[PDB]
RNA sequence: GGAGCCAGCGAGUCUAACCUUGGCCGAGAGGUCUUGGUAAAAACUCCGUCGGGG
């Protein structure tokens, strides 16, 4: 792990550069969910819901 | 009377045994039949004496603990007349552990008399205070409830604080004695001085606690003797056990 | 059944620190407002 | 002169044991 | 029965707070008050929905 | 044109001498065994100005803190106001059995 | 989208993050407004960049600033170098290239240390 | 004496003293309780106080 950090390679571009995010402390967030489409139920369904 | 002439040999061979005079305590030690329920903790539960007091807080230096900021708690106790010359010192625990380290621990030891704290933060004061302090049982912090004021569940807690409250329960908790919960079947109780009371106010002593030990009420403090109490041997901390009441 | 009936047809701890409850000290009001 | 007599228990005690 | 009378009484508090929450959630013009109490509700504008 | 006055130098109280010019708190200090919490709280408690000098306390009030200072515990007061062979014998063992030491190595 | 800008600054070793967004005309550092910083001394030094350029510019916009690491003349030097990155870097964004080359011109000329830092690697002969 | 606030390397089911006072338990081995004494972020800023050595 140590010698992968010594050759990082600062210019890559991994398309999923587009759907990661990240921390300022520079860790790699991860969701509790997994998916792609339950980020966040918008009004209707949580119309259904309630 | 044979417990008195047994008190009259304790206190005589103190006076000769070199060793003897440079311990200054009686401690009553009890062996009961059965072992006792509550964990080993370290929160010394109080016992009322009903004739006979034993210190004075205007005899003893006093060390005081607080929450974190201090402020009102130093001013106010120090400026307001019920205990302006009660307390030796009074520290928060943020502003101890930044101040003192290693002998400036033993020092501290070695120069104060009785501690209080807050019980808001005890459960925290040993690892900060060490165990130079928690060897064994004599120096053992108490706990006091400083605004006399409750808190509930979902609120904010107000703070305030009264010398009033304060010092009449440093004079409870001055004028009588202490012990600690155990498993094992065998426990200790300080009690008294060897020469600021005699052999009456020792016997009355030992009656008063014996009794307020075996009483079914009163429970979180008073209800601490399950089963029969077997014997009781008076002894110092050098001493040796001299045995009474052994049915 | 009364306490039931009636209902049908109509101190110092903490919340989060039990060890006080024993560890305190039951003052007294002589201790109080006595000047020794 | 009963501190004497009491220890002489304890010791007599444990040898005998 | 008198376990019941109580649980109904809780049962109907919850369902009282959820119910204005689902209302909450429709149209009109809303404004907060705070009951000087310390209550937190709401009051709608005078304004008749089409 | 004339105005009259209500000032006494180094004291001699309990075996020792102390200065003259500076505030009471000073003065008990000087005074030989206690300290500044103890000075400032038996001043209050004889009621005496904490400013004054020491040239100021004339004698009804320093007899007065005389009498305190000579029976405190009168007064409400707590107790923080008062206040070869072997070596030979190991020497010459360690020095005595080295020695053998080095001789029989 | 909301007309945002991000910036770095970096005395020996601190760092101060410096976001700059179109507001309402306030300064933030640290969840602390800008007439609370410590050293009370060098408040004035973080205090430059705005008084050598004037005051309007920052009466229309939005900074954000949070430091770590460092210490305090290290982190002062650091706060003002971000501000001042931060501030030309919205300019040259969102506003016209003439008002960013004046800004530019009046930092260096005064002080360089501004605009770029000098992270001090030795000189071994 | 307060109070304000700032770093960086580091993580192996791995990290740690001594003698002493006695009660009880057991055939012991010893077990458990009890008890006394000895070894082990700072400078910074601001406010308030003071002004030869054992």
């Amino acid at each position: 792990l140590r010698e992968k950090a010594k050759e990082r390679n600062p210019d890559e571009y991994y398309h999923a550069m587009h759907s990661r995010k990240t921390d300022a402390k520079g860790l790699l967030i991860s969701s509790r969910h997994g998916d792609e489409e339950d980020e966040s139920l918008s009004m209707d369904q949580v119309k259904l819901l309630k | 009377g044979l417990a008195e002439k047994a008190l009259k040999a304790l206190i005589l061979q103190c006076e000769e045994n070199p060793s003897l005079k440079n311990d200054k305590d009686i401690h009553i030690i009890i062996n009961t039949g059965k072992k006792m329920g509550i964990n080993r903790d370290n929160i010394p539960r109080i016992i009322p004496l009903t004739k006979y007091k034993l210190f004075k807080p205007r005899d003893l230096n006093i060390l005081l603990i607080t929450k974190d900021p201090s402020a009102l708690y130093r001013e106010t106790l120090t400026k307001d007349e019920h205990t302006s010359e009660l307390f030796k010192e009074i520290i928060s625990v943020k502003n101890l552990r930044r101040r003192f380290k290693g002998s400036k621990l033993t020092q501290l030891y070695k120069d104060f008399d009785l501690v209080v704290a807050d019980y808001r933060v005890h459960h925290l004061l040993p690892e900060v205070l060490g165990s130079r302090f928690y060897h064994g049982s004599k120096k053992l912090p108490y706990m006091i409830r400083m605004s006399k004021e409750v808190k509930l569940k979902r609120q904010q807690m107000v703070e305030k604080c009264d010398p009033i409250y304060v010092r009449a329960q440093l004079r409870s908790i001055c004028k009588n004695t202490s012990y600690i919960p155990n498993n094992d079947n065998c426990l200790s109780v300080r009690v008294g001085y060897i020469q600021k009371h005699s052999i009456p106010e020792i016997l009355q002593n030992i009656q008063d606690t014996i009794n307020f030990l075996t009483d079914k009420s009163k429970r979180p403090q008073g209800g601490v003797i399950k089963g029969g109490i077997i014997s009781i041997f008076v002894k110092t901390s050098n001493s040796t056990s001299l045995p009474i009441y052994q049915f | 059944l009364e306490d039931i009936q009636q209902s049908i047809l109509k101190f110092v701890k903490d919340h989060r620190y039990p060890g006080l409850t024993p560890g305190l000290a039951p003052v007294g009001l002589s201790d109080e407002e006595d000047s020794s | 002169d009963y501190y004497q007599q009491v220890q002489r228990g304890k010791q007599d005690k444990k040898i005998s044991r | 029965v008198k376990q019941h009378l109580q649980r109904e009484t809780q049962l109907k508090q919850v369902q009282q707070r959820m119910d204005a929450q689902r209302e909450l959630l429709k149209k009109g013009s809303k404004k907060k008050i705070v009951d000087s109490s310390g209550k937190i509700s709401f009051k709608w504008k005078k304004q008749r929905k089409r | 044109s004339l105005v009259v006055q209500e000032f006494q130098h180094i004291l001699r109280l309990l075996n020792t001498n102390v200065d003259g010019n500076i505030k009471i708190v000073y003065a008990l200090t000087t005074i030989k065994g206690v300290g500044r919490r103890y000075s400032n709280l038996v001043c209050k408690k004889a009621d005496v100005d904490l400013h004054k000098r020491a040239g100021e306390l004339t004698q009804e009030e320093l007899e007065r803190i005389v009498q305190i200072m000579q029976n405190p515990t009168h007064y409400k007061i707590p107790a923080w106001f008062l206040n070869h062979t072997l070596a030979n014998n190991v020497e010459s063992k360690l020095r005595d059995d080295l020695e053998r030491l080095k001789k029989i190595r | 989208a909301v007309p945002s800008v991000q910036t770095f600054g970096k005395k020996k070793s601190a760092t101060a993050v410096a976001h700059v967004k179109a507001g309402k005309g306030l300064i933030k550092v640290n969840g602390s407004p800008i007439t609370l910083v410590e050293p009370e001394i060098l408040r004035f030094k973080v205090y430059e960049p705005l008084l050598l350029v004037g005051l309007d510019k920052f009466s229309n916009i939005d900074i954000r600033v949070r430091v770590t690491g460092g210490g305090h003349v290290s982190q002062v030097y650091a706060i003002r170098q971000a501000i001042a990155k931060g501030l030309v870097a919205y300019h040259q964004k969102y506003v016209d290239e003439q008002s960013k080359n004046e800004l530019k011109k009046a930092f260096t000329s005064y002080d360089r240390t501004l605009l770029i830092a000098d992270s001090r690697r030795p000189e071994p002969k």
